[PDB]
RNA sequence: ACGAAUCUCUUUGCCUUUUGGCUUAGAUCAAGUGUAGUAUCUG
RNA sequence: GUAUGUAUUUAUUUUUAGAUACUAACAC
């Protein structure tokens, strides 16, 4: 049953790896590996920024910027189409400032793992 | 009923819905970066 | 001075060299503009 | 002389409850498993209803005793020291903390 | 403008509203950063346990040491762990230097006589009289020694 | 006081609005959380109490009294399995805090189940906590039998705390139980490990002195002056 | 477990040379909170201050080039850019100001922190900024459009120190809840948590090569491998507390600035401490004012620059005599932990 | 003796203008509660049953803590699979409320 | 991004016998009938010429948690009212699996954000 | 004879209802005055 | 020549003189 009890925490997390052999080499992350993370991250951030600059109230700010649905078994397919808003009416009919308390969903526990008498008379 | 004892976590403000008011200082300015050699 | 006294240069700086307008990073002009 | 770190203290309390428990066992002598489903990993452990009630009663009892003793120190604490001037109870208590600081 | 007026009229005003530091609320923020910065240190020197009681207490000792620094009173606590006294002496020396430098700066701004607020004149006067008396007491003590 | 149901119902609403007011304003001040959960217990409603506690932990999990009262809230209402799951959460959060492990141990032994405490202490040993834990663990086995086991336990223990008084406890066990055969062999097992690794220098000289005197002196108690003086004599050679 | 202790006695680590004091520069009115160095030419410093200014010192002679004002309160952090001619400064006034090194004037202001912002780090390849402070969140700013693109919710307290890395975890952060998180920004959630510190982690530094980080606390300076997120090593430290800053030379020397004024140099590989110094306070200072607020090495790594709480910058040079005659430091005795 | 009595009066009170006011205002509120309660008891003695009122809503999103679990944080999942103890609990709880409807605490 | 990315959940029933369908997507529509938070809305018409118009009421989250259809609000598989399927399931076992729901506001506004997946849903 | 338990009291340990911010100490400083509503003290 | 705050449920949910007084947008 020993497996179940403190199942998460385990010894080898407390012990440092380089103390066995110094000079055990942690490689810096090559080159063509960073040219990847840089690519995907760059694209993602562009998606956020362009996603924002087309939101807000400036016909000015937009100059600095697919059926796609197989529903269920795809039987009925679909075609998805945006609707042009009456420019006067509010775009985003449902955007309204409201405050929300989010829950904190804790799936697992992160063990907090660390390694007076006369002292109080000092402190 | 006085002083801070804490600060406000930005986490809270992260979950709210945006208003979309347009401020004066976020109007586009210095719109082009500069790269070194 | 004496707190260090030998090798150490104790220098007290006020005012400025390099009048404030100077670029502090030189703009690279690739072409030479005669205009 | 002295303070005690929160570890040694923890050990001492553990020992204390061990002694108390062993006395319940001896006096009880004087008066006279693990199954885990395949479907879910939920473990189940057979229990005696006795000793569980005895446990709850032990916890409640000790809480009562602590609460009472502290309460008596409440009573004596305020009735002992009438020397200096005080506006309210809380003042007197604060100044007794000043007596502890000496 | 009217964009903001109406989008605020349908969608309500923003709940976040962070608010910047300006001429009026500056000193408050300076206080605040300071008391926090002392909390960190004096929590990290201590060996283990106690926080909130000793928090409020130690920060009170800060305030009292500041007042006693304005009044030129030496501020010894009859007993107190030395390292904490090192720390509080440090931060109060810091705040002192900032305060003095603000007094000089505002004075030499008034000598030119350019847009000083009605109160800043009064306050600045106060800081200068404090400083002047400190110079006086210094001169007298140094004459005794 | 309260009369009918709808009377009580308000008495809940009001108190709760006061509480969650003061907790709305102060996320900290755990006293208030503890008293509030305590209230929802005195209303015989557990679910609410548990929610209150869980929140109080999401705020701060490093304040143990909160943990302990949240355990005893489940025990006192005779809900055990909850007080188990809660424990594997607790110690797994804070494996260094001793009070947690000891508490879970006691709660297990008051239920007489000795296998769970056995595997428990095993795990609590694997993390190499310190002398108090191990000592409490052999003092566990003494309440049991495991005279075969307690040897293995001391084995692990002396490998994880290579100091004299650990070995001195080891032999003091046998001599307390008087068995001579193993005693001699183990006294041998200490000294040759000393001189074997002694170049590694961790054992202090005075330590060596106290260890020699124990084995030689005890052999003198066994009337093996030949053997005793033999040992002591080798010790002269191996040392300045 | 003794087997580990033997395996600590085989290595006999990594000789280095001691350090000494080359130069003292007065000239700030308040404390010196932060220091950064021109990443290309090594021609200068930018030093924050507690007087709100920033004074650009020449590295060669130590003379003062220019002064950059513009913040109303103390400047906790300063960071200069590689690819750009930009300087991002950040303060307790809730604001992150860009600076165009060409014309020496504020270009942009980034807005949106709730309170004082104690750290800026400039992502190497993305044209981002990472800022953090008592908000308890890390804000990833788009450098061009001043839009706080991503926000990283996480630590349960203030955030002291933040770093950026080109591959995974692209942001490393350290907070007063005594943790260090390794972030995955695209998904926007913690990739790994490192809890091993017992108190506020007040300083970190990235090794310029090995792709690891050195984290600090009161008495214990650990190291951490990135990628996997393993522990790598520990560093031998009796009470040095409090560790205000760390800096890693290209030679695998790990500096540790004290609040007791002690300069504790380490080898990075081993964990050994080969030197400890004590600074001289100053002519009229207090014994309390002797401490080390920040520090860095030049691009070479043969000079060290430490702002101190005595209102002075000190420049520590590595001795050229040294070798084995008498360098030897404390000489590698691994006490039991 | 007059100014001494007055001195004795001022030195013993630290309540303050706002604090004294909140004490007395709280007394007023509790009095109002007592009044409404005994109203309901008297009307009950005549058989007419009237429910208590919720004190409106200060602001739009205001919460009534009685009506629902405020923020329900599940304790966790866990290996020991309680699932029985919950039954005994609910039995004890419904027992409690089923008592209050009669003996009335 | 977060709101768009999950695709809609629609029954095959109410979506009609037409082979290919044109549906409109509004990036902020009404709030849920449930959680009271914004989301993305979808028109469509069963027939091309049918006068009646179908409008997804609830979120994707507030649906997925309950495992129902956004237009119908019937169970995604059995085409059953939520208040029923949990009664059938509750018939097996004994007493459980009732879906407890969210009075006040930020009770519900809160609740929709957790990943729980609901009492009723888990069996289906 | 000592081991063990309950109750009571005293001493040590733990602190229990035991001072929660900044600015020019944040600034200032009395018989003060007439009449009037209402409380109540004495023959 | 007081902000501000609380409450405003009507239409019926199944079983003998005055002294010491407090105060007053009321009279320098
Ligand atoms: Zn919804
Ligand atoms: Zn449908």
């Amino acid at each position: 049953l020993t497996d179940q009890i403190a199942k998460n925490v385990k010894l080898d997390d407390f012990i440092p790896k380089r103390q066995s052999n110094f000079e055990l080499s942690v490689p810096l992350p090559t080159k063509a590996e960073i040219q990847e993370c840089t690519a995907r991250t760059k694209s993602y951030i562009q998606r956020l920024v362009n996603a924002k600059l087309a939101n807000s109230n400036n016909r000015a700010s937009s100059r600095y910027v697919a059926p796609a649905n197989l529903l269920l078994n795809n039987s009925h397919h679909i075609e998805v189409v945006s609707k042009q808003m009456d420019p006067l009416l509010p775009r985003f009919v449902g955007k309204k400032a409201r405050k929300v308390v989010a829950p904190t969903e804790n799936d697992e526990v992160v063990p907090v793992l660390h390694m007076g008498e006369a002292d109080p008379n000092e402190w | 009923h006085r002083p801070q004892l804490e600060a406000r976590s930005g986490a809270k403000a992260a979950a709210y819905t945006p208003t979309g008011i347009e401020h004066a200082r976020l109007l586009p300015g210095h719109t082009t970066l500069k790269y070194r050699k | 001075e004496h707190p260090y006294g030998k090798e150490v240069e104790v220098l007290m700086e006020t005012k400025n060299t390099q009048s404030p307008q100077t670029p502090l990073v030189e703009p690279v002009t690739e072409r030479t503009k005669l205009q | 002389r002295g303070g005690i770190s929160y570890d040694q203290l923890a050990k001492l309390s553990y020992e204390k409850t061990l002694r108390n428990l062993a006395t319940q066992t001896q006096n009880s002598s004087k008066q006279d498993k693990v199954q885990k489903d395949t479907k879910t990993g939920k473990i189940t452990i057979a229990d005696d209803d006795k000793l569980v009630n005895k446990l709850a009663v032990s916890l409640q009892s000790e809480s009562k005793k602590r609460y009472e003793a502290r309460k008596r120190q409440m009573q004596n604490a305020k009735t002992l020291y009438g020397v200096e001037s005080f506006i309210n109870d809380k003042n007197k208590q604060f100044n007794e903390k000043l007596s502890r600081e000496s | 403008y009217i964009g903001n007026l109406i989008t605020r009229q349908f969608e309500g005003r923003s709940n976040e509203i962070v608010k910047t530091t300006t001429k009026q609320r500056l000193d408050a923020y300076y206080d605040l950063e300071l008391r926090n910065s002392v909390m960190d240190d004096i929590l990290e020197m201590m060996p283990e346990s106690i926080r909130q009681k000793k928090a409020r207490t130690i920060l009170q000792h800060l305030s009292e040491a500041w007042r006693c620094w304005k009044a030129n009173i030496p501020w010894d606590v009859p007993g107190m762990p030395a390292p904490i006294k090192k720390i509080i002496e440090r931060y109060i020396k810091s705040k002192a230097d900032a305060w003095v430098s603000a007094a000089h700066y505002n004075r030499e701004r008034i000598k030119r006589g350019a847009h000083v607020e009605k109160t800043m004149v009064k306050k600045n006067l106060g800081r200068l009289t404090r400083l002047w008396i400190k110079n006086e007491q210094e001169r007298q003590r140094q004459i005794q020694k | 006081d309260i009369l009918d149901l709808e009377e009580l119902r308000e008495y809940q609403r009001r108190k709760r609005t006061e509480y969650e007011g003061y907790l709305k304003r102060n996320r900290l001040d755990m006293g208030q959380w503890i008293r509030y959960a305590q209230f929802e217990i005195e209303q015989h409603d557990m679910r609410r109490a548990r929610s209150i506690f869980e929140r109080a932990l999401l705020v701060d999990s490093s304040f143990i009294p909160l943990w302990i009262r949240y355990i005893d809230a489940e025990l006192k209402v005779k809900c055990i399995n909850h007080a188990r799951n809660l424990m594997n959460r607790a110690i797994s959060t804070l494996p260094r805090v001793d009070k947690l492990w000891y508490k879970y141990l006691i709660v297990e032994e008051s239920l007489n189940n000795v296998e769970i405490v056995r595997s428990l202490y095993t795990k609590w040993c694997s993390l190499e906590p310190g002398v108090n834990a191990w000592n409490s663990f052999v003092d566990f086995e003494i309440r049991q039998k495991n005279w075969n086991g307690v040897r293995e336990i001391y084995s692990k223990y002396v490998m994880a705390h290579p100091q004299m008084q650990t070995w001195l406890k080891w032999v003091r066990f046998e001599n307390r139980h008087g068995n001579t055969e193993f005693t001699r062999s183990v006294y041998s097992l200490a000294i040759d490990t000393v001189a074997n690794l002694q170049n590694l220098q961790i054992w202090s000289d005075m330590e060596v002195a106290k260890l020699v005197n124990s084995f030689a002196h005890w052999e003198a108690a066994q009337q093996e002056y030949e053997r005793s003086s033999a040992l002591y004599q080798i010790a002269i050679e191996k040392w300045p | 477990i003794v087997n580990r202790y033997e395996k600590l006695l085989s290595q006999r680590p990594e000789w280095h040379a001691p350090w000494k004091l080359s130069r003292v520069i007065n000239g700030h009115l308040g404390w010196v909170r932060c220091v950064a160095i021109d990443p290309v030419d090594n021609e200068w410093f930018i030093t924050g201050s507690n007087d709100t200014t920033m004074k650009v010192w020449d590295l060669a002679t130590g003379k003062l080039k220019t002064t950059l004002a513009g913040h109303v309160m103390t400047v906790r952090d300063v960071a200069v850019s590689d690819r750009h001619p930009y300087l991002f400064s950040v303060s307790e006034d809730k604001t992150v100001k860009c600076w165009d090194l060409e014309k020496n004037q504020i270009i942009r202001d980034y807005y949106g922190h709730l309170s004082g912002v104690r750290t800026v780090s400039i992502h190497p390849t993305l044209d981002l900024i990472a800022t953090a402070g008592r908000d308890s969140v890390i804000k990833l700013w788009d450098m061009r459009t001043r839009i706080p693109v991503i926000t990283l919710v996480g630590h349960k307290g203030p955030i002291n120190q933040v770093q950026c890395t080109p591959v995974d975890p692209q942001v490393v952060s350290s907070s007063t809840d005594a943790t260090v998180r390794l972030w995955d920004v695209v998904a926007g959630k913690t990739m790994k948590v490192l809890t091993h510190h017992k108190r506020s982690v007040r300083a970190t530094a990235l090794h310029p090569k090995e792709f690891s980080v050195a984290s600090a606390c009161t008495d214990d300076i650990r190291s951490w491998g990135l990628a996997e997120g393993s522990l790598l090593t520990n560093f031998e430290s009796e009470k040095t507390g409090i560790i205000n800053t760390l800096s890693i030379n290209q030679d695998d020397v790990l500096f540790a600035g004290g609040d007791n004024g002690v300069l504790s140099f380490y080898d990075y590989k081993s964990g050994h401490k080969y030197q400890s110094l004590a600074t001289r306070e100053m002519v009229g200072s207090l014994e309390g004012e002797r401490s080390v607020l920040c520090s860095t090495f030049d691009k070479t790594g043969l000079r060290l620059i430490t702002g101190e709480a005595d209102k002075s910058i000190k420049i520590w040079k590595q001795d050229e005599t040294a070798t084995k005659e008498s360098e030897p430091g404390l000489a590698w005795n691994p006490n039991l932990s | 003796k007059e100014m001494l009595a007055e001195a004795r009066a001022r030195l013993l009170n630290t309540q303050g203008k706002k604090a004294t006011r909140k004490i007395r205002e709280r007394m007023l509120e509790e009095s109002k509660r007592i009044a409404e309660l005994q109203k309901r008891r008297e009307l009950k003695q005549a058989g007419i049953n009237v429910a208590i009122k919720k004190p409106k809503k200060k602001y739009g999103t205001d919460i009534d803590y009685n009506e629902d679990i405020v923020y329900e944080q599940a304790p966790m999942p866990g290996i020991y699979d309680t699932s029985t103890e919950d039954r005994q609990i609910k039995k004890k709880f419904e027992q409690f409320e089923r008592k209050v409807n009669r003996k009335g605490l | 991004d977060e709101i768009n990315e999950p695709p809609p959940n629609i029954c095959e029933q109410c979506l009609g016998d037409e082979a290919n369908i044109r549906m409109t997507k509004i990036p902020q529509g009404s709030e849920c009938k449930i959680c009271t938070l914004p989301f993305t809305l979808y028109h469509f018409k069963t027939s091309k010429r049918s006068n009646n118009i179908i409008k997804t009421l609830i979120c994707v989250r507030c649906a997925t948690q309950r495992n129902i259809c956004q237009c119908c609000m019937l169970d995604s598989r059995w085409h059953i009212p939520i208040q029923l399927r949990d009664h059938l399931i509750s018939l097996v076992n004994e007493e459980n699996v009732m879906t407890e729901e969210a009075k006040n506001d930020m009770m519900k506004r809160f609740l929709s954000l957790k990943n729980v997946k609901l009492g009723g849903a888990q069996i289906t």
